[PDB]
């Protein structure tokens, strides 16, 4: 036993790396950045027929013009959420203009590496979120997908998978993504994608899409929305 | 028991089954690491500290080589153990003592002095978070209603005033020296004869160091090399 | 074993491993080159893309109109120093109405980073940073650790694989001095390509560069901006 | 410091707190200790251990603690901790009247109590107080009443109960001999000294080595009266007398 | 050891290993030497070149702390630093309170105590450094002390500190340094450190000098690169 | 900023060993004697006087508190001046306030309480002592022990420290409650030398009293005085 | 203060004291909640039975607001405590918003309480679950689980503490639009799902109507009334 | 002035083997009376009471806090408080509050729980305490009480005694006194017993 910013003999901190397994441990998300919008897709993983399918959130709606997905132990992911979504508001009260997709996801990511045990504020933060990221918006540079991991590095993805089936699910998105595709195209893609690497069976309760377009502000699919896009299979 | 160990018993200071504090022990072992002895005396006039100073070099300014310390105008000190933890001991020391004057009106008695330094050493033995300070402290000064006094605190925090007594690596054959002399019914003369003795040298002026406290000059004075030579001779012709 | 967890415990070598540890973190980052001239002080650093679909990594980071930096370990890390760095700049100007001295704001990061070196606990900064500054004594190049040491250089390189561009700056040095700014950009980038393997090409994707001097506040140049250095061109 | 930590306050791979058993091992050996409810009244009975020697005989009891007008308790295990308990107890007795005007509801006491032992079990790195407390207690809202709590903060009102040395031996006995809405003090006072016969493994039961103490209400006013030697030599005789007719 | 991971803990003979270990980083450190002499105090550092990369000034070893004091460092070079600073620090507030230059006695004793109280706690460790503080003034002349990490602190005639230590004092030793003046030692410095640097193991090295004296008025200063590079070619040419 | 973890915890058993070992501490420390009688109380202690270098009459082991309570210890005497310290200061809070000598009973009270920090509070071990405090108030004397785990108990007699087990067994079979301060202070004396080795003297024993005039420590005259008859 | 991290990660991603927060909860006697058409039950399993004890003192179904109420599995103590924690939101809420709270609301800060003491320095997580029931101002009838973790989930029906998997198992096959069409049958598949491991807390709450607690008498109706029915099925 | 805002009136007065303490009943607001029953006496045990005239919230606040902490005392202590005792555990209550003090003079009479000696005191708001041998007052009508006592008190005064000149000392210096009176409550406090009565009095 040892503290928790003992860094190994590679250099990288356990805590971190170890945070990064349990991201393994979560429900594979998708993102996708179009010129005419990003997507975010999630497998829900319901483990019971008698627990309500909605009550499950992995995609929210961080401000109009910004949603985001999770992936890992979701109760980790409320706190960044939130003050990914307190963050966008002061930016609002104080500057009168909406906050960049990257400076969201930027503040976001300052609070990854702030854990410790003797320097230590509260009980402040004693260990990693253990939560990967999806950050999916429209700003002024257009439509933007960014994504984040415990380590609190952020980058910018023309398309990203996150959880268990990422990897395979990556081979995929470089197999089928092009510049110029389609925001309906890119939707088909990722459901696509979930129905190959999911365990259940894809279905309109079990998986969760949302779009931010130019045109438009945030919005989650419904069931009927889902079931229309779910029929091409 | 008997030499028993449980848990962290010899890293902290915390008992061990025999109701030991290993910790403390070993900070008396770390008083010899010096290699040095001190030796201290009372009279009715006066009270005397000698200590053996060592200097190999010669590259080293001989003035700065010291364990003789003024902790007040009045009150003297000599230093056995681990240097740094010495030097922390002494402050500690002054401080406590222009406190006591500031609050109270009057110089600080050299057995409150002791006290005061054997109770913020005591806490050492029982908070396991710092370690005991590897050193012994004598005291010598003179008290208006008692005369002349010396006095000595230890890393285990147990203080008592002494007759005649003596730190480092030749404690005990000292101890031993001055009981067979205190049995019987010249104090600078006693103090340098037990140390030459405990350790076979014979001095040079230059070897020891010499601190009094007269009852007609309170005053704490470091003997020049001419003084101590005077006293050296002196014994020579017995 | 039970002198390589904390940053508070001497080896019996007379080393602390937690340091040497975090040192580490900057071998792996992707390497950059830092040199200078008489007149200009240039950053050139290799970005890595975690896959064919992700952006590449920002290496180079603007502090004040004449510092700016490259890094190499835990972005996070690095992020975190530059901001306090930025803070540094702008209090000095609030105060003062100049910029910081660059080897005063490197001085700041020593005393900055050497506090964790020596709490119980607390763990070193794992980024090192090559820092490109201008000033009234003129281009500087500095270097910092995780052991909170830091170097003034001719040129450094860092990351990983940098010992082969290490050994194309001395080769060369002696040339610095009076080279003007494109020839020193072309010397940053050979160094720079030395570090990748013999397959492995400087593409306007991968290649990052920070300049400043004389006659120029610190710029970064990605992607597009990048052309009219590489091209350029000497081999082979 | 992370090496010399015991960890006191943290979950064993069952979901257990080690430190909390411990404790209620170092209960399971103190002085037994019982309680029982009757219509009129409620008691406490309990091993004296500080019995006897060249001891002095100072305060009214060993083991039972008043706390305010209507509410006395007993304790098994680390005595010194006992202390601790009980004083905090009667300050929060107090602050409830101060803050109402009216007397701590008995059940409300335990809980505030519960509460600091809890936390003791869940932050700060420190170990457990190591007591078993029992109360009894008279309040307008439910009347006569009687509440086990251990070192979990745990706790639970009961008819009859007992803490310490042979409880389970202590606790079949009472499931069989006590009689739901039907005891009185006169019968559970006999029932005491029955129980405390059979669980003193010391064998010939004496008035030196008991304490019992009664809670009853005369005039609309609470009395909790420390029975005398006398009382207790009367009522071991009267159990002993009792012992034949059944040959 | 059992029993050598914390300041705080003695071993059972009586040693603070953590202390003595951070000893091991300063004797693993190039040598730096000072030497006090009729007329002032004169510093002189071994500075090994790393990488030629480096500029010719880098890493400096030798520091002002106050205007009448310079500090000579060994060993881990960011711990010597931010103690440079506490004693800059130090001194600062001696002028602040007192009104005066701090006397050099004063400010090692001040700062020894600093260092000393890292050794005794598992909540921080030891430095791992020595240093040299010299200054010179009319009232109080020439003074040389010197500070190791346990917080040991005295004054010295010539000193010396990191791996060849031992080699410098003999070397030292040989000098009637009392009757000497700087413009005489500084040669005499440069001498010994091309003497005890091992140019085998660890080729080239930058010489360090500074000196505060008479000479300088009793300021800390580097020695000027005239006088650097004679006493520089009279230690290679002594060599050879 | 401290350990604040305990260093006194449960063992699998249900034991707290710190306190078991302070209280070996206690028992390997030298002796100590406290009688009630019927009109005072009495304090007694074997000075562990090695070397005739000591100056005997420098440090005392029996101390006041207050004018009517005065206390002795067995175990390490370091930790019992910090709770002498802690005594007085306790006894001058109680008379700030209520005007009246503190009780002996609420003294030990309040420093049984201090004991019992010390078992339970971050990154300290208990104190190796155990307590002896006498007193005088409400027309009657009192005899006080308190222990490392901070529990306190009223004697008539009681012996402490090396050999205890053989004091107690000697008390036993010779106090009455009926016994005067002057023959009380002759069996104290006498508890002692059954574990003595080395011939008494006033200046190796050290004898306090309490009664209606208050709490002092004997003189070395007046124990020469009680050791003839010994 | 106490600054130890105590929840940490292990190197395959486990959180273990929240692993081991979550088999306290499995050692805790079995709660059962269903929510019903226009009724929602909570139902608990034994504790000790114990003819001495005050059945009072340890209900395991707790009252938060009028209008939310909890059942939970685990260390007592820890319930208490969450449960004092909720209670006082309650009233804040009620305070600044001047609405009774949703199930929901409430869950989410129960949640968020356990998600906290998961990643704050000196704490242990808290050894429980529990089963959130109640009604909103709309009438919807509402059942919520939470665990140590500080997930959080709507449930139909659900089971925790020992011998949650088989409970579990029996609703997902007994849940039916028959099974709750009437009040009566809805309580009766809270008591067959716990008869099923198991005496018995029970508690209802009608839309509006506050919480009503049975009642021995009205119960061991129920019992007899499915025993009987598992003896024909044999 | 603060202490004129409720008004109001208490005094003490020694007998032989026996104490009275004595208030007026008026709670008042400035000109306005709202209640003739306010209770000011407060009893700190079975033979030893309390009075306080003053601002009305702290006559309240200072009863209740001073209970608490005689409760504790007698838990923690083997016993009853002494008369003495309860004057300097009010005089420490109150000069906590020195530099913002708590608006009431408090009176204390009893007889020690042993011996049955009489005591009485007063104290003034930031806690100085004055016993006397004879009685002491505290109120808005303070000069009329002092007036009244220093002519009818007489040494060694039995119970029945004891009662006409505490009773005629209150009724006739609150009778000068707009702001004290609405009746007059008496407690003459004996070994054996304690007498309360309430005075045929003036209600202007
Ligand atoms: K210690
Ligand atoms: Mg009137
Ligand atoms: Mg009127």
């Amino acid at each position: 036993d040892r503290g928790v910013n003992t860094f190994s003999p590679e250099g990288r901190l356990f805590q971190v790396e170890y945070a990064i397994e349990a991201i393994k441990l979560g429900s594979t998300a998708i993102g996708i950045q179009t010129s005419e919008g990003v997507c975010l897709a999630v497998e829900k993983r319901i483990t019971s027929p008698l627990m309500e399918p909605s009550s499950i959130e992995k995609i929210v709606e961080i401000d109009a013009h910004i949603g985001c997905a999770m992936s890992g132990l979701i109760a980790d992911a409320k706190t960044l959420i939130d003050k990914a979504r307190v963050e966008t508001q002061n930016h609002w009260f104080t500057y009168n203009e909406t906050m960049t997709v990257e400076s969201v996801t930027q503040a976001v990511s300052n609070l990854a590496l702030q854990f410790g045990e003797e320097d230590a504020d509260p009980g402040a933060m004693s260990r990693p979120f253990g939560v990967a990221l999806l950050f999916g918006g429209v700003d002024e540079k257009g439509p933007q997908l960014f994504h984040m991991d415990p380590s609190g590095t952020f980058v910018q993805c023309d398309a990203r998978a996150i959880g268990s089936a990422s990897e395979g699910a990556q081979s995929s998105l470089q197999e089928v993504y092009h510049k110029s595709m389609t925001l309906k195209e890119a939707i088909k893609s990722s459901l696509i994608i979930l129905k190959q690497v999911m365990e259940e069976k894809l279905n309109a309760t079990n998986i969760e899409l949302a779009t931010v377009q130019p045109g438009q502000n945030f919005h989650m699919f419904t069931k009927e929305e889902l079931e229309e896009v779910i029929k091409d299979i | 028991s008997r030499g028993s160990s449980a848990g962290f018993d010899r890293h902290i200071t915390i008992f061990s089954p025999e109701g030991r504090l290993y910790q403390v022990e070993y900070a008396f072992k770390a008083i010899n690491q010096g290699g040095l002895t001190s030796v201290a005396v009372r009279g009715k006039d006066c009270a005397v500290i000698v200590t053996q100073k060592k200097v190999p070099d010669k590259l080293l300014d001989s003035s700065t080589v010291t364990h003789l310390f003024k902790i007040t105008e009045n009150i003297g000190c000599v230093m056995t153990g681990m240097t740094a933890d010495s030097r922390s001991q002494v402050q500690r020391a002054r401080y406590e003592a222009a406190n006591w004057k500031y609050k109270y009106g009057y110089e600080i008695p050299v057995d409150m002095l002791c006290k005061r330094i054997a109770d913020i050493s005591q806490v050492y033995t029982q908070n396991a978070e710092m370690r005991p300070l590897g050193c012994c402290m004598i005291l010598i000064g003179i008290d208006e209603e008692q005369g002349p006094q010396v006095y000595k605190c230890d890393p285990a925090g147990y203080y008592c005033g002494f007759k005649a007594t003596a730190a480092g690596v030749k404690q005990t054959e000292s101890t031993s020296f001055l009981e067979k002399k205190v049995k019987k019914k010249q104090t600078v003369e006693t103090a340098i004869t037990c140390l030459s003795t405990v350790l076979s040298i014979d001095f040079k002026p230059s070897e020891i160091e010499v601190g009094v406290v007269t009852v007609e000059n309170p005053k704490f004075r470091i003997l020049t090399e001419a003084e101590i030579d005077a006293h050296l001779v002196a014994l020579a012709e017995r | 074993n039970q002198y390589d967890n904390d940053v508070t415990v001497w080896s019996p070598q007379g080393r602390i491993h937690q340091i040497e540890y975090a040192m580490e973190a900057v071998k792996q980052g992707s390497a950059t080159v830092g040199l200078k001239s008489k007149t200009h002080a240039v950053l050139v650093a290799l970005k890595r893309a975690q896959s064919e679909l992700a952006a590449h990594q920002k290496k180079i980071l603007h502090v004040d109109n004449h510092i700016g930096i490259s890094i190499a370990g835990l972005t996070a890390d690095a992020r975190l120093l530059c901001n306090f760095m930025r803070q540094e700049c702008l209090d000095s100007r609030f105060v003062f109405d100049r910029p910081l001295p660059v080897s005063r704001l490197v001085s700041l990061i020593g005393s900055k980073t050497q506090i964790p070196t020596q709490r119980y606990g607390r763990r070193p900064y794992g980024v090192g940073l090559l820092i490109a500054g201008y000033d009234d004594m003129g281009p500087h190049i500095f270097q910092t650790c995780p052991s909170a040491n830091y170097f003034d250089c001719r040129a450094m390189s860092i990351g990983a694989r940098s010992q082969s561009a290490r050994t194309y700056l001395e080769r060369h040095m002696s040339e610095f001095m009076e080279c003007n700014l494109n020839e020193l950009v072309k010397h940053g980038l050979r160094a720079l390509r030395e570090t990748l393997p013999a397959e492995q090409d400087l593409t306007t994707k991968n290649v990052s560069i920070g300049i400043v001097g004389k006659d120029l506040e610190f710029t970064i140049y990605d992607d597009d901006d990048v052309s009219p250095f590489l091209e350029g061109l000497e081999e082979r | 410091s992370r090496r010399y930590d015991s960890r006191t306050t943290i979950f064993s791979p069952e979901g257990r707190l080690y430190q909390v058993e411990y404790a209620m091992e170092a209960i399971g050996h103190a002085g037994t200790c019982l309680g029982i409810l009757a219509n009129d009244g409620v008691l406490l009975a309990a091993e004296r251990r500080n019995i006897h020697k060249l001891l002095d005989e100072v305060f009214f009891s060993e083991k039972i603690y008043k706390l305010n007008e209507d509410m006395a308790c007993s304790v098994a295990g680390i005595t010194s901790d006992a202390n601790v308990l009980t004083n905090e107890l009667r300050l929060i007795a107090q602050r409830y009247l101060l803050q109402y005007q009216e007397p701590i509801p008995c059940e409300q006491l335990v809980t505030a109590l519960c509460d600091i032992k809890q936390a003791y079990t869940q932050f700060g790195g420190k170990r457990p107080f190591g007591v078993s407390l029992l109360y009894i207690g008279w309040d307008k809202h439910y009347g006569f009443q009687l509440y086990q709590s251990d070192p979990s903060g745990n706790y639970g009102g009961w008819k009859a109960t007992c803490i310490g040395n042979n409880s389970a031996a202590a606790v079949s006995m009472l499931k069989q001999d006590y009689k739901e809405g039907e005891m009185t003090l006169k019968s559970a006072l006999a029932l005491a000294i029955k129980v405390l016969n059979k669980t003193m493994d010391v064998s010939k039961l004496s008035a030196e080595k008991v304490e019992i103490a009664t809670l009853t209400r005369e005039n609309g006013k609470t009395v909790i009266r420390v029975l005398k030697q006398k009382e207790v030599e009367q009522l071991i005789k009267k159990h002993e007398e009792e012992e034949a007719k059944a040959e | 050891t059992g029993y050598d991971l914390s300041a705080s803990t003695f071993s059972p003979d009586g040693r603070v290993f953590q202390v003595e270990y951070a000893m091991k980083a300063v004797e693993n450190s190039s040598t730096a030497i000072g030497i006090r002499c009729k007329d002032g105090v004169v510093f002189g550092v071994e500075k090994l070149v790393l990488s030629k990369l480096y500029e010719e000034g880098s890493n400096k070893r030798l520091f002002n702390v106050d205007r009448h004091v310079g500090m000579a460092v060994a060993g881990l070079l960011a711990d010597a630093r931010s103690l440079a600073d506490i004693a800059r620090e130090e001194a600062s507030n001696f002028r602040s309170n007192f009104g005066y230059n701090i006397p050099l006695k004063h400010l090692a004793d001040r700062v020894a105590m600093y260092v000393h109280a890292y050794t005794l706690y598992s909540a921080v460790r030891p430095f791992g450094c020595s240093f040299m503080l010299g200054s010179y003034s009319v009232n109080d002349g020439a003074q040389l002390y010197m500070i190791d990490p346990s917080g040991v602190s005295y004054g010295y005639w010539g000193c010396a500190i990191g791996k060849a230590r031992q080699a410098a004092k003999t070397e030292i030793e040989k000098l009637q340094m009392k009757e000497m003046t700087c413009r005489d030692i500084v040669k005499e410095v440069a001498k010994i450190i091309y003497i005890v640097h091992d140019e085998v193991k660890d080729k080239a090295f930058e010489l360090e000098l500074s000196w505060v004296g008479e000479l300088t008025n009793g300021r800390h200063e580097i020695v000027p690169k005239d006088i650097r590079e004679e006493a520089e070619k009279y230690a290679k040419e002594s060599l050879k | 900023r401290g350990y604040s973890f305990s260093l006194t915890t449960f063992s699998p058993s249900g034991k707290l060993v710190q306190i078991e070992y302070a209280l070996a501490a206690v028992a390997g420390g030298a002796p100590s004697v406290g009688i009630k009688a019927a009109n005072g109380v009495v304090l007694a202690t074997e000075k562990k006087q090695k070397s005739i270098l000591y100056d005997e009459r420098s440090v005392h082991k029996v101390e006041p508190i207050t004018k009517h309570i005065g206390l002795v210890y067995s175990g390490m005497g370091p930790d019992y001046r910090v709770l002498v310290h802690r005594a007085r200061k306790l006894a001058q809070q109680y008379y700030l306030v209520y005007q009246e000598p503190i009780p002996t009973a609420q003294l030990v009270q309040r420093v049984a309480s201090v004991m019992q920090e010390y078992t339970q509070s971050g990154g300290v071990r208990p104190f190796g002592v155990s307590l002896l405090i006498c007193g005088w108030n409400e027309g009657r004397p009192y005899l006080f022990q308190s222990d490392p785990s901070g529990a306190y108990f009223a004697w008539k007699a009681t012996a402490m420290g090396k050999n205890y087990v053989n004091g107690k067994t000697f008390l036993e079979k010779r106090y009455n409650e009926d016994l005067e301060l002057e023959d009380a202070i002759h069996t104290a004396i006498l508890t002692l030398k059954e574990s003595f080795e080395g011939q008494m003297t006033e200046d190796n024993i050290e004898v306090g009293i309490c009664n209606e005039a208050g709490f002092r420590r004997l003189t070395p005259t007046e124990v020469k005085d009680y050791l003839a008859a010994i | 203060s106490y600054d130890r991290a105590i929840t940490v990660f292990s190197p395959d991603g486990h959180l273990f004291q929240v692993e081991y927060a979550q088999e306290a909860v499995k050692k805790g006697s079995t709660a059962v909640g269903v929510r019903g058409r226009d009724i929602v039950v909570l139902g608990v399993e034994k504790k000790s039975v114990a003819k001495l004890q005050d059945e009072r003192t340890v209900r395991k179904i707790c009252a938060l607001d009028d209008n939310v109420c909890m059942a939970f599995a685990g260390l007592t103590a820890d319930a208490r405590i969450v449960i004092n924690r909720a209670r006082v939101e309650c009233q804040s809420h009620r305070l600044t918003v001047e609405d009774p709270v949703t199930v929901e609301y409430i869950t989410r800060y129960i949640a968020s309480l356990k998600q906290r003491y998961t990643q704050s320095n000196g704490r242990r997580p808290f050894g429980i679950s529990a089963l959130i029931v109640g009604f909103d101002f709309d009438g919807t009838p509402r059942l919520y689980q939470t665990d140590p973790s500080g997930t959080y989930h709507a449930w139909k029906a659900n089971a925790i503490g020992r011998g949650a998997k088989s409970v579990r198992e029996f609703l997902e096959k007994n849940y039916t639009d028959e099974a709750i069409e009437t009040d009566d049958l809805t309580i009766k598949l809270v008591i067959k799902a716990l008869l099923e491991v198991v005496n018995i807390e029970l508690a209802v709450m009608r839309r509006d109507q506050s919480l009503k607690i049975l009642n021995p008498e009205e119960i061991e109706k129920y019992v007899a009334e499915i025993e009987k029915e598992k003896e024909e099925n044999e | 002035s603060i202490m004129s805002y409720n008004g109001g009136a208490v005094m003490a007065m020694k007998g032989k083997n026996c104490v009275a303490i004595a208030a007026d009943r008026r709670f008042g607001i400035q000109a306005q009376m709202v209640t003739t029953d306010f209770q000011k006496i407060f009893p700190m045990g079975d033979r030893l009471y309390i009075g306080l005239a003053g601002l009305a919230t702290d006559v309240q606040t200072v009863a209740q806090r001073l209970k608490f902490r005689l409760n504790l005392y007698e838990l923690k202590e083997g016993r009853q408080i002494k008369p003495y005792t309860l004057m300097s555990m009010v005089a420490n209550l109150l000069y906590e509050k020195r530099f913002g003090p708590y608006y009431t003079e408090p009176v204390i009479a009893g007889l020690d729980p042993k011996t049955f000696k009489p005591f009485i005191c007063s104290l003034d708001l930031i806690g100085c305490p004055m016993v006397t041998d004879d009685f002491v007052v505290s109120g808005t009508c303070a000069e009329q009480m002092y007036g009244m006592c220093e002519s009818l008190w007489e040494p060694n005064m039995d119970p029945d005694h004891l009662f006409e000149t505490i009773s005629q000392a209150m009724l006739n210096a609150v009778d000068r006194d707009a702001v004290s009176g609405m009746g007059v409550i008496v407690h003459i406090i004996e070994k054996d017993k304690i007498t309360t009565r309430t005075l045929k009095a003036r209600m202007d």
